[PDB]
């Protein structure tokens, strides 16, 4: 029931110059140096919305590199920025970025696949960092990063694979940690996992795929799990999750397409997580994200595994098989 | 309001300069955590910080007595309950007390139990909390049954249930663990959700657990008398419903579920009646029910040919 009312001069049309203006001028301010624990994925979350734009050249690669190698630490793993701990969350990032721009040996590629394989504990679960904060979502960056790298063979799969299906639950989806209760984006890194390791028959699509097309609201926005409200991210969890176990059809493509346009900002470019609310470049990339998973024919198609442009993926010939 | 926020970045930026400048330094000591308390308070996802206070915390209890490191713990406990106060959906924040808890001589976990339950009153959908009560159970070595009874009260209390119907989904195989409920237990459930979905019919959670229930059986050609009854009780219940609330969605697929789970080539003609309202109802779902129908018509043709 809790839902939004989109207001009937919300945008209702693609705003693409816009969004790359938006991206292209961000950081040059509060918010950003709140999240300087994140900027590995801000900056990861701008050049793939750029890119899945056509307007990647618009990026300061020579120094996005540079910031990159300033962030491996000696253990092999990669920090949100410079000073800061080394985290798969940021390990990740960074590997996505360098597979962007075709930069992988920028950073000690033996020395990532070591710290990856150094966090994998016994049941076959990853700890974040050495801290061992344990979640599915580790599990996902593990392999994603892996993958990425052509390294999947140096974690125990089988024992990942294990944990991640005790991670199930009795409607379908997944957690962050064994009894854990279903959520969109613990589903996603679930789904996004058995993808890369060749395990969706392992899924009940049927009734994952049900309990994924209830997160669509009556405004055509989706929520993350019952009794949420909807939020343009959420509705790419969702949507990416569909996909790989082939049941995009499911939700109302054309009411998340008006839903998705309507969290636009028309006058400063930029998705917010619902409409008329504050932008930000991760609701953004998600929008546009959402959108290309939707067929809009402006923008690249998109990896629903790796959320990537798929003509990268194709590059580094890592393109794992879907339901469909 | 503008001129404060470059007060607080100023000071935000010093604290986090100062601090780091001292962790170069190899200054472990209580000045880090004097910053970091200032920094988290605002910033808890800032997770480099609670790593330095571990770090700190880890490098004082070498250098200092059990009294003055009992002292440190109860005053980061303290600092932790403030934190969660102001943001209690920090993954960072309900990470650090499980590090912290884990590592105690005797740490009172009956506290941490009661700690959950008032943070989950304030949200029971608050997936940390349950998570870190799940935590707290294990640890304590909690019984299943014990869990199993904490649920129901916050079921019959209010609603906002699906985690709490969730938690049962995993407490009730380990009240009865196989290598698939037993029938005596699905029936007292199907009595207890039947229940919450006739005093709200909009709780999506119920029917959602339902569903489940109706799965975890031994077949419809072993259904018992008790259970046969049962189930076509709740049909006639839910076409009760349904006339009091046409617009319910959630009844009118529990209804093509049970006939389903009754007889799905006696009830052919009604299911295939029942998919034509409830995509009339559910217009966004048309094509998973499209789909589900189609399984059932696939599954229909297999019993037809399975005739002798
Ligand atoms: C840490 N994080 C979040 O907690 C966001 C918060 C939010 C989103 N919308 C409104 N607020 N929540 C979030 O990302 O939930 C996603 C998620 C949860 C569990 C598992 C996977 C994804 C966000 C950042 C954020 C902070 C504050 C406000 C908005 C975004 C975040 O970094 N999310 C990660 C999610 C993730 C993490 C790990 C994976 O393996 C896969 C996905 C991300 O997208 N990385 O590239
Ligand atoms: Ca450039
Ligand atoms: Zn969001």
């Amino acid at each position: 029931q809790k839902d939004v009312t989109i207001k009937s001069d919300a945008p209702d049309t693609l705003l693409l110059e816009k969004h790359a203006d938006y991206i292209a001028s961000y950081g040059s301010d509060y918010e950003y140096c709140m999240s300087e624990y994140l900027r590995m994925s801000g900056v990861y979350w701008g050049l793939t919305v750029m890119d899945l734009m056509g307007q990647l050249h618009r990026m300061n690669k020579e120094e996005i590199l540079v910031f990159i190698k300033s962030c491996q630490h000696e253990c092999g793993g990669v920090s949100a920025s410079i000073g800061h701990d080394p985290h798969l969350l940021y390990t990740l990032s960074a590997v996505q970025i360098l597979t962007l721009y075709d930069s992988i040996h920028v950073i000690n590629v033996d020395k990532v696949v070591a710290y990856v394989q150094s966090l994998q504990k016994e049941d076959g679960s990853f700890a974040g960092d050495i801290w061992g904060e344990i979640d599915t979502r580790f599990s996902f960056c593990a392999v994603a990063t892996l993958a990425l790298l052509g390294k999947l063979d140096a974690i125990n799969v089988e024992k990942a694979i294990e944990f991640v299906l005790s991670c199930m639950n009795f409607d379908g989806g997944f957690g962050c940690r064994p009894g854990s209760e279903s959520h969109a984006g613990q589903i996603y890194c679930c789904t996004g996992f058995l993808a890369i390791t060749s395990q969706l028959h392992q899924v009940n699509s049927d009734l994952l795929g049900w309990w994924l097309c209830e997160r669509q609201l009556p405004s055509g926005g989706l929520n993350g799990r019952p009794e949420k409200l909807p939020d343009v991210c959420y509705s790419w969890w969702v949507l990416a999750s569909l996909k790989i176990i082939g049941r995009l059809h499911w939700i109302d493509r054309e009411k998340l397409r008006s839903f998705i346009l309507a969290c636009q900002d028309e006058e400063t470019g930029g998705f917010a997580d619902r409409p008329g609310d504050m932008v930000d470049p991760f609701h953004t990339l998600f929008g546009i994200a959402g959108l290309s998973l939707l067929g809009e024919e402006q923008i690249k198609p998109v990896s629903p595994v790796f959320c990537m442009p798929e003509e990268v993926l194709q590059r580094v010939n890592v393109q794992p098989e879907l339901v469909s | 309001k503008r001129l404060e926020r470059e007060q607080k970045l100023k000071l935000y930026q010093s604290a986090t300069q100062a601090v780091f400048q001292k962790r170069q330094a190899g200054e472990l000591d209580e000045s880090v955590l004097e910053l970091t308390s200032q920094i988290l308070g605002a910033n808890p996802d800032f997770a480099t910080l609670w790593n330095c206070r571990r770090e700190v915390l880890q490098h004082l209890e070498t250098e200092k007595s059990p009294e003055e490191s009992a002292a440190l713990v109860k005053a980061e406990l303290g600092f932790l309950e403030s934190c969660l106060r102001v943001n209690p959906k920090s993954y960072g924040t309900w990470h650090h007390r499980c590090w912290l808890l884990s590592r105690l001589p005797e740490p009172n976990w009956a506290r941490e139990l009661e700690l959950c339950a008032r943070f989950l009153e304030a949200d029971e959908r608050n997936f940390h909390c349950w998570d870190y009560r799940r935590f707290v159970a294990a640890q304590a070595a909690v019984a299943p049954a014990e869990e199993l009874a904490f649920t129901d009260s916050l079921i019959t209390r209010n609603f906002s249930n699906y985690s709490s119907w969730h938690y049962r989904s995993c407490l009730l195989p380990q009240l009865h663990p196989q290598p698939r409920l037993p029938e005596n237990v699905l029936l007292k459930e199907l009595e207890l959700v039947q229940n919450a979905f006739f005093t709200d019919p909009n709780d999506q959670s119920a029917w959602f657990y339902h569903r489940w229930l109706l799965g975890a059986g031994s077949g419809r050609c072993e259904l018992s008398v008790e259970k046969s009854t049962v189930l076509q009780s709740e049909l006639e219940s839910c076409k009760e419903l349904q006339e009091l609330e046409p617009e319910n969605k959630w009844c009118l697929l529990t209804i093509i579920l049970l006939m389903r789970a009754l007889d799905p080539l006696l009830y052919e003609k009604e299911t295939l009646q029942y998919f034509s309202t409830l995509k009339a109802v559910d217009p966004m779902r048309a094509a998973y029910l499209d789909d589900l129908r189609s399984k059932f018509l696939l599954e229909n043709s297999v019993l037809k040919m399975e005739y002798a």
